[PDB]
């Protein structure tokens, strides 16, 4: 067309290459709904290959009926958001064996990498907490060779989440620390996960003034408020 | 250079006909650093266990913290649903703009 | 002639689209585990009403992946679906 | 590939719980255009202001766009006429200066019978303009605040 | 059409806006200023009869506002016309008083640059567009957002309300736009048919027809009932 | 031009009132100190756990949890215009002649449509634009009841309005002002149950190197 001055000084090998490319070089996927589906689903390792079948039968590793139970028992661990404490060795072990059965590893998880994970979490959270601590205060006795007590708030762990933003996993956790950690003053934070409803301002409904005792849906939410 | 005019054809293939001069230079100096880091980490991962799955491990090691994440719509939908539980607060009814309380505004501050 | 060569070069550049070899889907631990837990409760609760088969494996009873022991670097795999 | 999408839509409605007549009527409702609302920018004859009721908006209590067709307190309803006659030093100024008094008096006497605090707003809002024109009658109308005060 | 042409801006003036009564113009610069022009040649100093001092300064009938640390990509005027709302690439939206020329409130709820701020019809609460593929509903008295509008594939470019202030319209760079319920947060309409990033959207004062323009130079109108 | 006059309901109370005298979708039971989530006709019975304490936060907010969508498609239950009807039985406050029956509605989200599409992606293998077109068509056919009608704008009709219906800044003296705002654990130390001798043998060997039985007996008597 009009690019004779530019498409010509490409060499003959380059042009003979670039008159051949097409769509259909891959075996990939690109539908992002389907990528999120395959990242969501739990997958169990199966066997069809005969050499790997005799390799997994020799080392006394079991059939997929045990790896599916191991998936379920690695998922059923009380993960550390619910327990409000750093996890222990059995929780680490069960979660890591469930993850290793998710990825395909049908072997055994070593007992020293759990302690390695423990020290990794130690130094990770110590780095984050230290570079939040030395920003609310200038420790004059430290950082030198010759006031009171402060509590770090969630706004501070958002404020030094960005002044030193390299310190994070950049996964979901930093997204929720940026997106949902800051609360407006009508947020009703000290709660029981349900009392921010509109009907808890408008009067507990009483009971059983009826022969058939079918009730209304504004009473069912008061029933579920108690639990 | 061959890749300056190849970047000219790449930019023109996505309908970018006006740009400056140092923009393919910046694209080439990005691609050099990215490929050098990827191949160095892949040489590490091949001394550990070159091949294509080695390159896949070396570019999955650094996908996790720099470029645009993949299919983030369902996590954002979950996060939106956690934020859109709370009903909207009571608004003023005096047809104007209401400020926050005075300590939450950039006025009672000092230098 | 340079004209057919130039138009076929521009035909070649107009057909090449790259995909990435490794893309890490932005997700969570907690929403994945809570999705699994709620799906396990409501999958163990009801029945299937099959034509010939039900989905799931031992103690899953839902749509479960079929990743092989080998080919762990594959991008897609089969799932379980109730077949009549 | 649009007929296959139509079939996927029909099977989705069938599995998500829409009756055959209900799905046919929702399709026919989806196809026809939004008809004309004759009060389209809310013309100032049959249109009202939005309520200032200190609640956030809510798109419920609302019917469909497919179907065919589509209190106001005294102080603003007097201030409209007040500004309309106040924007004129024309040939018709002092006749409006004449007729502005008894409409205010009758609105005040019809508003003390319903809402007393709105009436106390309405009296002292438009008090000091014609005191020199109408004497101590507005001073006599200080002590009216209820139905029995009339 | 009365055309306001700005002269000595060396390609470093982003999108501008005029107030209502057309007395103030606001232009966001690439070097983190907001420039405020009195379009009538007025004083724009708001003396208010105080007259204390300082005729020694240079007032070229134009005030500069320095509160941002990134480039200002959008700017919106209140219908009250007394406040200005400037959205930047530093991850804040700031509020300015147009009668003392200072900043009042910083609004931090984004982690990517802000591209389109827009007040409500009644001036109650403003919606925001950003690079993180989500729009956010705010309020001028709350520091942090109130709703998150998520569901687009690419980032949100333009934002606009319905003229009653009851729905939100967001257009995005994945060749589509959406209508969002302002209370429940979830999308009510998805309009497909474009072939380029939707860049400006506007809904008619009737309210039954939506119009938007893309970067392909094609405007198109849908009706919100049928959606086609 | 529309052809008929249509009557479509997009609330909770109106859809529930329309769909009384109909068979329910779920069947939830509140017994004493334990619960049961069954089908309308092996259905599980739960202890006070944390999956149920998060499911109960999705019934005081009447929306379906996003996790359940695919398995609802598996379990052949009846949907009602995208919603499903939870019938709760409180047995603690029963009456004599039947427990206290509630009948609430749960409403779909954007998450439920996304998870329905992600579970459609298992056996269909569609692209992204087919999901876009499918979502647009369903958001057309199922989201009626739009409040698209504009009132008067109070900022242009300022001359015919009360003066203090607006709030602008005012200048005070030298400033200006806006508007703001033990023993039991000791006595059971070795109380660990063992199912069988073989399991005890395996448990002591590897350290140095439900009613399934009745169901099996029943199915073996059936097979003969």
């Amino acid at each position: 067309y009009k690019k004779i001055v530019m498409s010509l000084p490409l060499n003959d090998r380059n042009r003979l290459k670039m008159i051949t490319k097409e769509a259909g070089k891959r075996g990939f996927i690109f539908c992002s709904v389907f990528q999120a589906r395959l990242n969501n689903i739990p997958k169990i390792p199966i066997v069809t290959n005969p050499e790997s079948l005799k390799r997994v039968k020799s080392n006394n590793l079991k059939t997929p009926l045990e790896w599916s139970q191991d998936i379920m028992n690695g998922f059923n661990v009380p993960l550390a958001s619910e327990s409000h404490s750093l996890p222990d060795t059995d929780s680490f072990y069960l979660r890591m064996v469930g993850i290793a059965r998710e990825h395909g590893l049908v072997g055994t998880v070593d007992a020293r990498c759990v302690e390695l994970i423990s020290l990794a979490l130690d130094q990770y959270l110590k780095n984050i907490i230290e570079f939040t601590i030395d920003t609310v205060r200038y420790r004059r006795k430290k950082y030198s060779d010759y006031s009171g007590l402060y509590k770090s708030v969630s706004e501070m762990a958002a404020d030094k989440r960005d002044a030193k933003i390299k310190q994070l996993d950049d996964d979901k956790n930093e997204d929720e620390c940026a997106d949902e950690a800051k609360s407006i003053n009508n947020g009703n934070n000290s709660s029981k996960d349900d009392i921010g409803d509109i009907s808890m301002s408008s009067a507990v409904n009483e009971e059983l003034h009826e022969n058939r005792t079918i009730s209304l849906t504004n009473e069912d939410i008061y029933d579920s408020l108690s639990i | 250079p061959r890749d300056v005019r190849l970047l000219h054809l790449l930019l023109a293939s996505q309908s970018i006909h006006q740009y400056e001069d140092q923009v393919p230079l910046q694209l080439m100096d990005f691609a050099h650093r990215y490929t050098q880091g990827v191949l160095k980490d892949a040489l590490v991962y091949n001394d550990y266990a070159l091949g294509v799955e080695d390159i896949r491990l070396a570019i999955a090691a650094r996908t996790q913290y720099q470029f645009k994440p993949t299919a983030p719509k369902e996590l954002m939908l979950q996060l939106a649903a956690e934020r859109n539980k709370k009903a909207l607060p009571q608004v003023m009814g005096t047809w104007g703009v209401r400020l926050p309380p005075e300590k939450y505004c950039l006025t009672a501050k000092e230098w | 002639t340079p004209e057919e060569e130039t138009t076929q070069v521009l035909n070649g550049v107009s057909r090449s689209f790259p995909l990435p070899l490794e893309s890490t889907v932005l997700s969570s631990v907690r929403y994945r585990t809570k999705y699994f837990r709620m799906r396990e409760m409501f999958a163990s609760s009801f029945s299937v009403k099959p034509g010939y088969t039900s989905p799931g494996y031992g103690a899953i009873h839902s749509r479960v992946g079929c990743l092989d022991l080998d080919r762990t670097t594959d991008y897609k795999f089969r799932v379980r679906t109730p077949q009549p | 590939s649009a007929s296959d999408l139509n079939r996927i839509v029909l099977e989705y409605l069938n599995k998500k719980g829409y009756h055959r007549t209900e799905a046919m009527l929702r399709a026919e409702s989806g196809r026809t255009l939004t008809p004309q609302n004759k009060q389209s920018p809310a013309n100032t004859k049959t249109g009202k202001f939005p309520e200032q009721s200190s609640i956030p908006p809510n798109p419920g209590k609302t019917a469909k766009p497919i179907s065919n067709p589509t209190p106001e307190n005294y102080i603003r309803a007097y201030s409209m006429l007040k500004n309309w006659v106040d924007s004129s030093l024309e040939i018709y100024k002092p006749e409006l200066s004449y007729i502005m008094y008894p409409i205010f008096i009758y609105l005040f006497l019809n508003l003390v019978a319903k809402n007393p605090v709105y009436a106390r707003r309405f009296f002292d809002r438009f008090s000091p303009d014609f005191k020199d024109f109408h004497g101590s009658e507005i001073n006599r109308l200080f002590s009216v605040n209820s139905i029995d005060h009339i | 059409v009365c055309m306001y042409t700005f002269q000595n801006t060396n390609k470093d003036m982003s999108c501008l806006d005029f107030s209502d009564d057309c007395r103030i113009a606001a232009a966001g610069f690439q070097d983190s200023y907001i420039k405020i022009w009195s379009l009538d040649g007025s004083s724009l100093n708001n003396p208010n009869i105080a007259l204390n001092n300082n005729d020694k300064d240079e007032d070229p009938t134009c005030k500069t506002l320095v509160g941002h640390s990134g480039t200002v990509y959008s700017t919106s005027f209140s219908p009250d016309n007394k406040y200005l709302l400037s959205g930047s690439e530093d991850k804040t939206v700031r509020l300015w008083s147009m009668d003392t020329h200072t900043a009042l409130v910083s609004y931090k709820g984004h982690n990517h640059p802000v591209w389109d701020v827009s007040f409500s019809p009644l001036g109650h609460y403003f919606a925001t567009a950003s690079h993180d593929q989500t729009a956010r509903l705010w309020s001028c008295d709350h520091i942090y957002p109130l709703r998150i509008f998520a569901g687009h594939l690419n980032d949100v470019d333009c934002v606009s309300f319905h003229p009653n202030g009851c729905y939100v319209f967001t257009g995005s760079s994945d060749k589509t736009c959406r209508m969002w319920d302002v209370s429940t947060g979830d999308s009510v309409r998805l309009f497909l048919g474009h072939t380029a990033p939707v860049i400006s959207i506007a809904v008619c004062p009737d309210g039954r027809w939506l119009s938007t323009g893309s970067e392909d130079g094609i405007i198109n109108v849908w009706d919100i009932g049928t959606g086609k | 031009r529309p052809k008929r006059l249509y009557n479509f309901v997009e609330d909770a109370d109106s859809i529930l009132k329309k769909y009384e005298q109909y068979l329910h979708s779920f069947e939830f039971h509140i017994y004493e100190n334990n619960y049961k989530i069954c089908a309308p006709a092996g259905l599980i019975l739960t202890k006070n756990n944390e999956t149920l304490k998060e499911f109960l936060e999705y019934v005081a907010r009447g929306r379906i949890p996003d996790a359940i969508m695919e398995v609802l498609r598996d379990c052949n239950i009846q949907f009602y215009e995208g919603n499903l009807i939870l019938q709760v039985y409180d047995h603690t406050n029963t009456v004599d002649v039947r427990p206290r029956v509630y009948r609430t509605l749960l409403k779909p989200n954007d998450l439920t449509t996304y998870y329905d599409m992600m579970s459609y992606a298992d056996n269909a293998r569609f692209s992204d634009s087919i999901y876009q077109q499918f979502e647009s068509e369903i958001l057309t056919l199922t989201k009626r009841n739009l409040s698209l009608s504009v009132p008067l704008n109070p900022y242009e009709h300022r001359d015919m309005l009360e003066e203090t219906a607006f709030s602008e800044p005012h200048w005070d003296s030298e400033k200006k002002s806006f508007i703001h705002e033990n023993y039991e654990q000791l006595m059971l130390i070795m109380n660990e149950r063992t199912t069988t001798i073989t399991n005890s043998t395996f448990a002591v060997s590897l350290t140095k190197n439900q009613f399934s039985r009745l169901k099996f007996i029943e199915q073996w008597r059936i097979n003969k």
